[PDB]
């Protein structure tokens, strides 16, 4: 009897992570995109949907 | 001079030193073999019908 | 070689451990080039 | 020196050891 | 306190590029692409990934 | 005066080679890429080429 | 009693707009350098 | 390095 | 992608024609349980459209092109192993021999 | 003496390749094909082949 597919991922116990990082790599605890000339200098609200 | 049995081949290789095939290189259309006669199609092979 | 004694039709898998370099580089700016070869067993 | 690519624990820049140049990885060996 | 001076980019460019055939074909037994990657005078690419 | 050949037969059916416009363009160079003077001994070495200094084995690389 | 169908009008968009993907960041286009292939057209969500 | 990541 | 040349392979940009020949032989692209010699049940495959990826580091302009104007050169050149880096023979053995 | 220097390649030429199609397209009276056949820096093609 025909049929389709169902597909689906289970992530326990760990958290999703996005580093604040230009190229998002875990070089240091510091990133290139924390302490650059543009967020080291002015103030900035995020939105986040 | 008589040769009638020119038709029943399959496939012919030639081995230097059991290594390399001969005419190597990448040369021709299937180079490990000399296919001489294939019976299946493939991706379309087959000479003068 | 000398095996035990099959049923089936079978084969042998000689595996004769050579050499393998792959040297490539790229000399102009979108021109690739490879220069390789094992080195017993070789295409020559 | 190239100071400047390497990711700095502090001041001194985190430069590896030799062995991490190339490789050796045949079929036993 | 992983460094900034030329690491990664501000000149807005991509960090996957998917690629779309020619050489589409059909065999009985087989199948053909080809793709025209373009990279591009810079951002090198690692050829693993 | 200024701009015609002096010529006395006025339409002539066949032209001289001299006063016809030729065409002489620059010596095309021509840039070879691999000299096969110590290329054919790489091959014979036994190292199959593939791709394409210019080339890393040899050198030179002359063109004409 | 046949009153007739109500009619509409199946006709392409004026300027043909919608039919190419504007601002769908991910969706965009370039026309780009053959040869150096960076964006010279980059878009927002934003800017109609 | 006693540190959430990188 | 498992070939030994552009398994771990850097590089440099241009324009570059990467050909594929896959299989749609039903037979060495699935694998039974119980030795299901294939092909006569019913097995088929069918492909839909085949796409690549890449994913490209972005390293600056500058830097990039103190790597690239570094790594065209003669001395500077890739150079990879086959692991297991053999060469196999094949030999058949008839019956019971 | 059938020269040698410069007459036969070296360097991984295949002989005959086969091109391909993109976007084949159909009408019920005709067929369309579309070719993007291409040699490159060598291998002079005779087009009467």
């Amino acid at each position: 009897v025909p049929s389709l597919t169902q597909k689906k991922f289970l992530c326990d116990r760990t958290m999703w992570r996005i580093p604040f990082s230009s190229n998002f790599m875990s070089m240091g605890a510091l990133t290139d995109l924390g302490q650059n000339m543009l967020y080291a200098n002015s103030a900035h609200a995020l939105d986040m949907t | 001079g008589t040769f009638y049995l020119n038709h029943t081949f399959k496939k012919v290789s030639i081995m230097f030193d059991s290594s390399v095939s001969w005419p190597g290189n990448d040369r021709l259309l299937t180079p490990n073999e000399f296919e001489i006669k294939r019976t299946v199609d493939g991706e379309g092979y087959n000479v003068a019908q | 070689f000398e095996v035990d004694p099959m049923d089936e039709p079978t084969l042998l898998y000689v595996l004769f451990e050579v050499f393998d370099v792959v040297r490539i580089h790229q000399p102009h700016r979108g021109v690739i080039e490879a220069v390789y070869l094992r080195t017993p067993f070789s295409a020559g | 020196n190239f100071a400047s690519l390497a990711p700095r624990h502090g001041s001194r820049p985190f430069m590896g050891t030799w062995n991490e140049i190339g490789t050796s990885q045949l079929n036993g060996g | 306190v992983a460094p900034t001076h030329d690491v990664t980019t501000d000149r807005s460019q991509r960090l996957t590029l998917r690629f779309v055939p020619v050489d589409r074909e059909d065999t009985a037994y087989s199948y053909k692409v080809r793709f025209t990657l373009a990279v591009g005078d810079n951002r090198v690419l690692d050829m693993a990934s | 005066a200024l701009t015609s050949t002096p010529r006395s037969q006025l339409n002539p059916p066949n032209w001289p080679a001299v006063q016809v416009y030729q065409e002489n363009p620059a010596p095309t160079t021509v840039l070879l890429p691999r000299d096969a003077e110590a290329e054919v001994q790489m091959t014979n070495s036994g190292a199959q080429l593939a791709g394409g200094g210019r080339s890393s084995f040899t050198p030179r690389q002359a063109y004409l | 009693q046949a009153a007739p169908n109500r009619p509409n009008y199946i006709g392409f968009r004026d300027n043909f707009i919608g039919l190419m993907y504007y601002n769908s960041t991910g969706n965009m286009g370039v026309l780009a350098g053959q040869a150096s292939q960076l964006n010279a057209v980059v878009d927002l969500q934003d800017r109609n | 390095a006693g540190m959430y990541g990188g | 992608q498992k070939f030994f040349a552009i398994k771990n392979l850097l590089l440099l940009p241009g324009s570059y024609t990467y050909e594929w020949n896959f299989r749609k032989d039903v037979n060495m692209i699935l694998q039974s349980s119980l030795g299901n010699d294939l092909r006569v049940d019913g097995a088929s495959v069918r492909f839909d459209s085949i796409n690549l990826y890449a994913n490209f580091f972005p390293m600056a302009h500058n830097t990039a092109s103190t790597l690239e104007a570094m790594l065209r050169n003669d001395t500077n050149d890739q150079s990879f192993n086959d692991y297991l880096c053999a060469a196999n023979m094949l030999y058949p053995i008839p019956s019971n021999a």
